[PDB]
């Protein structure tokens, strides 16, 4: 029933709040935090539990935290739309920036805030009667989402036991960035992110931006639209917990059919009706479009082709108007092709879900309004592609100490650099040999 | 009660039981690790091993902004189907009997392949290799695999297009 | 001579929620619990599915379990969700996340106690008890654990009873699950030794009914928990009302079964046509022996074709000679005569009831004991053997605490099983 | 003695729609398949080409295939298409082609089983099976692949029934396809292993009628398919109402045939007459033999008058003497003597049934093994050996997997029948 | 039942604009796709689906994709009259011409723009349950026509497979000419058509120009009135699907009936009734005067003389009030003449169709309303003097390499030019062995 999310950083204050924009707006709740004049204690009315507790007076309040060491973007929650939604509590600013450190980030700053962190945390986890994993949000490229996200991570997975955490996480594109120092910060955070997450969801906003071109009509679009299919998917792959269905798929789930080896935890995510109002007079939305949709690389959130390497599992999560004949004849035409290929040690590839509630509609969205939708996570082994790229990158910077006077300052040995890019090494080997036929093994 | 029972049935067992067990016995690390012995002789994600018996991407910069994205293909798979299964259709299913690929017995009613233009759709470079479609598992007329090869140990061989390989060399003096 | 039935997990609880409604409506009982039936033949034997509540009341003999209460919560609040007993509701507080060890040891052992204790109150408040009836998939995580644990337990306390399942079983097209092959090797490996005879459906088959034979342009989960519905109903229908030919439980499993390991069985159901169709056929005693066995309308991916019938049972209700019945299955065996195993003399029962389901003038359900079920078996072993070799997603068992000996002995008994298969089909006299 | 019968691509359809017209119109069938007959007469045979539906309703016992649905969409949407039962249609998802090595090897073997279940389903129900019925062209792709396919099938799984076949064939003068030459000799190698009897029919033949004899001005389909379901519903005549002198299927046959490869058969309708020319001649038995003999009243391009009876059959229908009907058998054989074969002594069968067609006083149908028939199967065989030396379309063939030694096979066996028929014509007692 | 339309560059958008206002009037979809506000289904029946599919809501699309490098030919039919009518996505348009090089459609530029292409007809081949085949509209004399329409067609038969392919070609008139370098383009697209084609059709400008000064009465003929003739040739051949009849004709049954060899699939096409509306109330048109127009080389849409060849296959099409017994004493007629001659191989030289539904009327069309009419495509050795012409002007041009400098810079290896030219001298050598009569060589 219950689910808490962590908001971490930049992106992941920003994707928070259209995320409980959407959840307001599909739940019903007002900005002001009162359900609407025709609601009472007439009729069942339960399914925002998931998300939001409710006061003695009646008010609703959400089972967030919002956590930044800049004061700005949570000064803008505080003074923006939602003010009366939060709990002012919730609202937790530092004084100033990790500035692009993971090391400040994680030695010098994080460790002051991480206490009030974990008290905040605790405190919602009292006021829960059947809580099943924590959801989280950041960027690994900043230095306050890699090192404040990683030291809570792990005090989390030290005080709390046998939860999943599922991550959805924002990876440096390839050839779009924002600073110098992203491989370093990347690498870093991946080598703490790597023992203590179940499941992680990889998203670029690269490709969100050529998704944004392509399938929309938007010439020069913004943060704003890109957190608002973030928001989309997640509201997707949380629905089966909310609505009724003829399927329903627990967090715990995800992480027993998509990881076969307990490192091999990187998973790819798509969405298939991402179309304009203009377009969508054009053409039918059946199930089987929609499942083919899922599968180009063209529906990707994330720049990696799966051509490049060969699936392991696949869960697919259907949510609105489908009949299960339709979902299997969709699945059945999918495995038929030859530029799909499966590792031959995984003959049953696929996770199926079925839920009856179609995808709300915000007053202000780009999206049609559709009553069907079909959303995927993926492991396969192209990702290790993505490492590659990353750590072609770090050794050219390390080669020549390009800027490790900045991470020894603020407090890391240099060794720590030499341990993460040995653990990237290994992890490069798995996927090196875990994609390796078995009659070649003998 | 299973007395009678266990001793008709005891030499079919007996065969079975010798036949599976050395098939059950691990051959992986539980990290995921081969072991020292029986080494595959090349790496996964080599261009002739992953694309062994599969056609490779072809990217190009058309309709993209920033770094491209490979297509989706057509191309479907040979129709078999499990021993002793009905013949289910939960709908109207594109079945692969049609879609025959129009190298079956090409070099017996038709005269080979007569130009180059092989090289644009059918013929690859995977590394230091070559791929070719028309020279992969044999096939009936019906679209079905007609040859099925086993290891030692019995496990069952996918079939390879690779065809010969190529020697390249820069030019000098 | 009542039956008591367990329903567990979410397949388990939704394809309950159909058959107490379709019991509810033969029986003529109000979704608050009040006898409104129109013939007093209705009412003279209720007590088989259901037990006497003092007032105007009438509650139903069944144990629900499941490790997450939202399908029972879904169930509770159906239409006919009242009629259940709310002390009868046993739930725990995290899910079995369609893992085996995770529902047989660590929750199982938890809840078990409180389930074996609402069984047995139920059991011993029998004046006689018949056989118990389980509703589970084997794919799944509760239902397979804890299916198969209350299964074993109840085999220790009652073992003079008949255990009877209904099991949900993974289709040779499609997985439903990515570690659908441990979990139905396992549970095979424990129903093989505790069950007397166990039903098996894929859905992949009902989807195949829907398409083909009724012709349903959007069908739910709803019609297909109705069909299963239907034949679990129909096979107890000579138990609960007058016939001409009675027959029983343990009178069914003693004539189907010839040795204890053979005990699995396909099932049928005839008077399934489609809304355009019916004007075109009357209904008579050849043309539902002629769905009866026709493959397009049995539940199973595996082909008769490829097999021998040991055994077959029919049950027939409705007004009828027992000379047409007699003649039709001697017909069927005659014309047939390589499909049947040669050294049983006659490989049919039949048995005749006289009151038909409300709006079929007749009605059979067909179950049948076929070799054809070993392909089944061959190729989940085989899948098994593909994923045990690479150790695939094995952590998760060996972490809850498993010793990999329980795999290899599972295997090994399976493996056996399709060999005791494959030699009585190829068995001569000699 | 119940007829099955099959309807096999767009000519089978097309003459069955018809030929079903027919034979529902002289059962007094509705429509909507209620029987509104004026005479106990009708209804007592029913069951030959019918099967019983529940209240009024009959149902026709024919089973439809084709590779496209498009003809079988043509039929449905017809003023009688409603009463044929909707499984019974079976169809796939590509065309034939119009190539036999397709229609036989590729798309046959994917539908075969589909129509062996439909037509199992439909024989077995039957009391007492009496032969099946087969329509198709020899010179089209599905007709004649699968028509040859199904009939050896049928053949090895009804060994001791009776197999018929009408069958359409090119005419001299014009082709309607290019490749007629490969399929109607690989569809006559077929049939003559496996054929009991086939008759043959020649469109150009049923112009000449059209436009010769009946003067119609402005002929359809329609009317070809008249004349053609016509004489097929006059053979099974004696089958189905009462008469002074009865006869069967098998009895035709056996006087029929004198060698089992001589089975191929002439037929001829008489009393085709245009409505102007009515008033000046009455109907009589020497008017209707007269007609009989008339070369303007057989269905085939081949004249008598080059060949020889080896024998001949009547099947007369109404109320007549059987004194004029003897007269006149033995005034013609008689007269025409040298083209009646000498070492029999009597060529022809005569048989007399007593309800006609509607309308008509009067109507005989002929049926004739004459020798001329050679002729076509020697055209055939030149235009194939003038095809083969060049390879002139062979890659199609050859390409789908056929061997060089099934045509040479085929055409050997041709040549043989051709010899045969030859040696016969001219033989002596000496 | 179904059949996808592929249109490549600016004879076949130009043709395809002719050809789905055909469809679209004779079907009866308006031609924005919408319908009156008061119905719920704009037509009756599906007759309509083997050329358009509709939405749920009822709006028809059609089965089709426009291909251009130019922009301008494309934006010419996004802001014409059908713009409802197509989805913006199947409209596809480059931003420069292949410029009259075969190498720059086939190397360079159609190289870089096949992949979209190929993505558009797999989703509208998704959309499909009985797909028998691919039209292709293309003129061999230009660029991008040729390059592209070659490489596309390459790809096309690996992928699909056996599905048949047939061509509408506009090949360059014998004497009419429009570009100095039509040869190189129209040799080298040969040697590509050659392998990959199931059967050509070949037209030419000259003889429709010559066919509308004699039959019609235009003075100043233009583009629009051939366009218009093609599409009423395309939709007389595709009637067969889509109405009824007495003798239906599938797709396959062309390729099975004209092709004898694997090299000899180019063929002859001619229309009877091409008449004006003042002659046309003087002329009864009966069965066997249209069978007689048929042969006469005054009725043909390719400049070739078939008096001087052997024909080895013919289909005859019927459409409207015919009844079989004239087809049958006319095509004896007709097989009684003398400057008709067959191989003597081929003995059984025809094949019928008849189908009931008369020609359409268009409301701004130059052609007259007839009762019936018939349409012929032959296969015939006459077609070996177009081939001769066009080589020998190759062989002119290229004994001074006169402009191959462009075609090495644009990509192609200057021995494809001597390949191509003994390809076609071998098809040459083919078309003199299979005339030889069998009687001569004993
Ligand atoms: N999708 C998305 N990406 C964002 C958003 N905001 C920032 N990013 C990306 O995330 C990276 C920057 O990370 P930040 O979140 O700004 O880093 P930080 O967490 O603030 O760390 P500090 O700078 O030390 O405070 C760049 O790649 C940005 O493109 C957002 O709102 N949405
Ligand atoms: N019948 C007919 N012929 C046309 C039409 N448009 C162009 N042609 C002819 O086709 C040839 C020119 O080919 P184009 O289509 O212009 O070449 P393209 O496809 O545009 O190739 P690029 O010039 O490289 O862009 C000439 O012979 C023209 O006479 C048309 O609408 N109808
Ligand atoms: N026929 C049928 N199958 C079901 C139903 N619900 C779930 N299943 C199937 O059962 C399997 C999932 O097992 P599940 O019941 O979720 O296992 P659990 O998690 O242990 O309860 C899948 O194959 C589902 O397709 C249902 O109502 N009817
Ligand atoms: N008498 C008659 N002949 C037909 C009819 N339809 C087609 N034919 C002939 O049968 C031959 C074509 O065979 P067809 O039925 O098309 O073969 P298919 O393609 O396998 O169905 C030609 O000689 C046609 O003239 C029909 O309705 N009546
Ligand atoms: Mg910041
Ligand atoms: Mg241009
Ligand atoms: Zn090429």
């Amino acid at each position: 029933r219950e689910a808490i999310c962590i908001h971490i950083g930049q992106a992941g204050c920003q994707v928070g709040n259209a995320c409980w924009e959407l959840f307001c707006l599909e739940h019903g709740i007002q900005p002001d935090g009162a359900m609407p004049s025709d609601k009472t204690i007439g009729v069942e009315d339960d399914a925002f539990n998931t998300f939001f507790s409710e006061t003695g007076a009646g008010k609703h309040v959400p089972r967030a935290v919002f956590l930044d060491l800049e004061p700005t973007v949570v000064d803008e929650v505080r003074t923006g739309t939602y003010r009366q939604l939060f709990h002012p509590e919730q609202l937790i600013s530092g004084k100033e920036d990790a500035a692009n450190n993971y090391a400040r980030g994680h030695y010098t700053i994080g460790k002051e805030i991480v206490d009030l962190c974990l008290d905040r945390i605790r405190k919602l986890a009292d006021n829960c009667t059947g809580l099943q994993g924590f959801l989280v949000y950041h960027a690994v490229g900043g230095g306050t989402g890699s090192g404040l996200g990683a030291l809570l991570l792990e005090r989390l997975s030290v005080d709390y036991g046998k939860k999943s955490k599922l991550g959805y996480t924002v990876y440096p594109s390839p050839q779009v960035s924002t600073a110098v120092v992203e491989p370093y910060n990347s690498v870093l955070s991946t080598h703490s992110l790597l023992e203590h997450t179940d499941v992680a969801a990889m998203l670029d906003n690269e490709a969100i931006y050529d998704l944004t071109r392509r399938n929309l009509d938007i010439e020069r679009p913004t943060y704003t639209n890109l957190n608002r299919l973030i928001g989309q998917v997640v509201s997707s792959l949380t629905a089966s917990l909310r609505f009724d269905g003829a399927l329903n798929v627990d967090l715990t789930e995800f992480q027993t059919n998509l990881v076969p080896y307990p490192r091999i935890h990187f998973v790819l995510t798509s969405y298939a009706p991402v179309i304009s109002a203009e377009k969508a007079y054009h053409e039918q939305l059946s199930v089987s479009e929609i499942s083919n949709a899922v599968f180009e690389p063209a529906s990707m959130m994330t720049k990696c082709d799966p051509r490049h390497g060969k699936y392991m599992a696949c869960c697919l999560m259907y949510r609105g108007d489908v009949v299960p004949k339709d979902v299997n004849a969709a699945v059945a035409t999918i495995k038929t092709k030859r530029t799909i290929q499966f590792v031959d040690w995984s003959p049953t590839g696929f996770k199926c879900g079925i839920n009856y509630q179609p995808p709300t509609v915000v007053p202000g969205g780009d999206l049609a309004k559709v009553q069907r939708a079909v959303c995927m996570i993926a492991n396969s082994t192209a990702i290790a592609e993505v490492f590659a790229r990353i750590d072609h990158k770090f050794d050219l910077m390390y080669s020549k100490r390009a800027f490790v006077h900045w991470y020894v300052g603020e407090g890391m040995e240099e060794g720590e650099f030499s341990e993460a890019r040995e653990d990237l090494a290994a992890l490069e080997k798995d996927y090196e040999e875990v994609g390796a036929e078995s009659a070649d093994m003998d | 009660p299973n007395g009678v029972f266990h001793k008709e049935t005891l030499d079919c067992t007996l065969k079975n039981r010798s036949t599976l067990l050395p098939r059950l016995r691990a051959i992986v690390d539980g990290r995921g690790h081969h072991l020292s012995g029986s080494t595959p002789p090349a790496r996964s994600f080599h261009p002739q091993v992953l694309y062994k018996n599969c056609p490779p991407p072809v990217l190009s910069q058309a309709g993209y902004d920033f770094t491209p994205m490979s297509h989706n293909a057509f191309l479907l798979r040979t129709n078999d189907h499990p021993q002793g299964v009905r013949d289910v259709k939960s709908d109207f299913m594109k079945g692969s009997c049609d879609y025959r690929p129009r190298a079956y017995l090409r070099d017996e009613v038709s005269g080979g392949v007569n130009s180059r233009h092989c090289h644009c759709a059918e013929v690859y470079q995977v590394g230091d290799y070559t791929m070719d479609l028309a020279r992969g598992a044999e096939i009936d007329h019906r679209n079905r695999t007609v040859n099925f090869e086993y290891t030692k140990k019995g496990t069952l061989k996918s079939g390879s297009n690779i065809v010969g390989k190529r020697h390249a060399r820069v030019p000098r003096f | 001579r009542e039956i008591v039935c367990v329903q567990a997990g979410q397949c388990g609880n939704q394809i309950g929620s159909k058959f107490w409604e379709v019991i509810s409506d033969e029986h003529g009982v109000d979704p608050t619990g009040t006898y409104q039936g129109d013939s007093d033949l209705q009412l003279e034997r209720i007590n088989v599915y259901f037990d006497e509540a003092t007032g105007g009341r009438y509650v139903p003999r069944s144990v629900l379990i499941d490790l997450e209460p939202g399908t029972m919560d879904s169930v509770r609040a159906g239409p006919y969700g009242q009629i259940f007993r709310p002390d009868n509701f046993i739930f725990g507080q995290s899910g079995a996340g369609n893992n085996w060890a995770k529902g047989h040891y660590t929750e199982g052992a938890e809840l078990i106690d409180s389930v074996l204790d609402v069984c047995c109150k139920e059991a011993e408040s029998c004046d006689c008890l018949q056989g118990f009836q389980i509703c589970h998939s084997l794919g799944g995580g509760t239902g397979s654990g804890m299916g198969t644990l209350l299964i074993s337990k109840l085999r220790e306390q009652y073992p003079d009873r008949i255990m009877m399942t209904f099991s949900i079983i993974p289709s040779p097209k499609v997985s439903d699950t990515v570690v659908e092959p441990y979990n139905t090797t396992l549970s095979v490996h424990q129903l093989v030794e505790n069950s007397d005879e166990s039903m098996c459906i894929d859905n992949e088959a009902l989807y195949d009914i829907c398409f083909r034979t009724l012709k349903l342009t959007t069908p739910t989960f709803g019609d297909l928990n109705h069909l299963v519905s239907a034949v679990v109903s129909g096979v107890t229908c000579c138990l609960r009302f007058p016939g001409q030919l009675n027959s029983d439980l343990r009178k069914l499993a003693v004539n189907l079964v010839p040795f204890p390991r053979l005990h699995f069985f396909m099932m049928g159901f005839a008077p399934l046509t489609s809304r355009g169709s019916q004007q075109y056929r009357g209904l008579s005693v050849p043309e539902l022996t002629q769905q009866m066995f026709d493959a397009k309308n049995m539940m199973q991916a595996a082909d008769p074709r490829h097999g021998r019938y040991l055994t077959a049972s029919a049950l027939f209700r409705g007004r009828m000679s027992t000379k047409e019945v007699d003649e039709q299955m001697l017909n069927v065996q005659n014309k047939n005569s390589s499909y049947f195993i040669e050294w049983i003399p006659n490989n049919i029962k039949s048995s005749v009831c006289d009151i038909p389901p409300k709006g079929l003038k007749m009605a059979v359900t067909f179950i049948g004991n076929n070799t054809c079920i070993q392909e089944m078996f061959r190729r989940v072993g085989e899948q098994f053997t593909l994923m045990f070799r690479r150790k695939a997603f094995l952590h998760w068992y060996t972490g809850e605490g498993m010793d990999e000996m329980e795999f290899t002995e599972a295997e090994s008994n399976m493996n056996d099983l399709v060999s005791e298969y494959q030699q009585y089909q190829d068995a001569t006299i000699e």
